[PDB]
RNA sequence: UCUCCAGGCAUACGCGUAUAACAACUCGGAUAACCAUUGUUAGUUAAUCAGAAUAGGCAAUAAUCACACUAUAAAUCACCUAUAACUUCUCUGUUAACCCAACACCGGAAUGCCUAAAGGAAAGAUCCAAAAAGAUAAAAGGAAAAGAA
RNA sequence: AACUGU
């Protein structure tokens, strides 16, 4: 019975979910790339995107400062969000976080693994999929159709 | 309540050999062009990811030594530089991580 | 005019830095002991090998 | 490093190497990781901590901050007189996450100090079935609060 | 009697 549900049940309670999400968000900000279970990663992706908006809002915002302090346990990160993450994403209007599927852990539980990272980071690029080139026979056939049209 | 009689192997054999209980084959197997190893269509390569993950630890290890303490996350942007690469003017005002290895071909 | 929080370890964490912060809280109480005898009592009320 | 939990440390008793390092990955842990498993090697240091002569003479009056002060359950060798000996530091205990319960049993287990500075982790993954159990919440009403006999 | 999903 999970019809119309918009929230995952994680941790030992709603407070634990926030704390677990809080810990995940703090770790992601520090490292900018974290590997976690797909279900948890999907839940926290929305939170990370909204956090960047709070950084964009401005340092002087009292709500952002309170929000940043609560979500980020490590206080050294608070300057980073306003001075590193927020400046980086000023051009971007969204999609700050990139989440991709990772092979399942071979730890006898076979948990679904995914990696969530902040776009524009200095970390090495992830092995992203590359779409087929237009030089392919099917694409070339479509190219001929395009020229005729 | 206990079984009224022993279950015959023939009856047991049919239950376990029913198609519903048998192991199904998978058709989503794919090849990794980068490493040439197998992968699933919805799953990423692992042989190359092994390089990426280990390289991240090596980069992170260099970062950890440079910081030298907890709660030392910089308030400024960070960049990674490899041997043979020199900082540019745009790199000014950014944390610089120096890697003894040369710039990896995959890393750009 | 941003009220940046202090860059200190969390009090409730299970770590060396967090333990030191908890230690400081007690040490403040010792600094708050007015009488010399109270200082001795606090320092010696626990027996250890 | 972060999140959260709040009986901890010594001795007794019991146990008897379960201690520690290394090497193994078969067995043991009711799964792994890791070892508590397997093999090998090592260990616990005490003049201070703990354990391991004789014959006579003579005794009225508790404690309780012991003073007052009462009470009833009625509550402490010494020192004298003689005899005998005549220059001494070895032995043993010391480890541990440990014991009694057939078990790595949600049980039993004395004393002293202190109450977090000590000591810890409820989450193998996913799903959120029904049914069932526990917990929280109740529009209107109140047996269809803590007041009386 | 009150009290409450009895
Ligand atoms: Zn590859």
């Amino acid at each position: 019975i999970s019809h119309g549900r918009v929230y995952r049940r994680l941790g030992l309670g709603p407070e634990s979910r926030i704390h677990l999400l809080r810990n995940l968000l703090t770790g992601l900000v520090r490292h900018e790339r974290i590997e976690a279970t797909w279900a948890r990663a999907d839940e926290m992706r929305g939170y990370a995107e909204k956090l960047i908006d709070y950084g964009k809002l401005g340092d002087t915002n009292e709500r952002a400062m309170r929000m940043a302090d609560f979500w980020l346990t490590e206080k050294d990160l608070i300057p980073k969000l306003f001075k590193v993450l927020a400046p980086r994403f000023q051009g971007q209007n969204g999609n700050y976080t990139r989440m991709l599927q990772i092979p399942n852990r071979k730890e006898q539980d076979r948990a679904k693994m995914a990696v969530i990272e902040y776009k524009g980071n200095y970390l090495p690029p992830l092995p992203l999929p590359h779409r087929d080139s237009n030089l392919t026979l099917l694409n070339q056939l479509l190219l001929g159709l395009q020229q005729d049209l | 309540a206990a079984p009224k009689n022993r279950r015959t192997i023939e009856v047991n054999r049919c239950r376990r050999r029913n198609p519903q209980k048998l192991i199904k084959i998978k058709n989503n197997i794919d090849i990794c062009p980068e490493c040439g190893h197998l992968k699933q269509k919805h799953v990423l390569c692992g042989y190359c990811y092994e390089k990426v993950r280990q390289e991240t630890t090596k980069i992170r290890q260099q970062i950890g030594a440079q910081e030298g303490g907890p709660f030392r996350a910089p308030s400024v942007e960070t960049m990674v530089l490899y041997t043979g690469e020199k900082p540019s003017e745009k790199d000014q005002g950014k944390r610089i991580v120096e890697r003894n290895i040369k710039r990896p071909s995959w890393f750009t | 005019v941003a009220r940046y929080p202090p860059i200190v370890a969390s009090m409730t964490a299970d770590s060396k830095a967090a333990r030191q912060r908890r230690v400081q809280r007690w040490q403040a109480t010792v600094h708050a002991a007015p009488s010399v005898d109270e200082k001795i009592r606090i320092l010696t009320k626990m027996q250890f090998k």
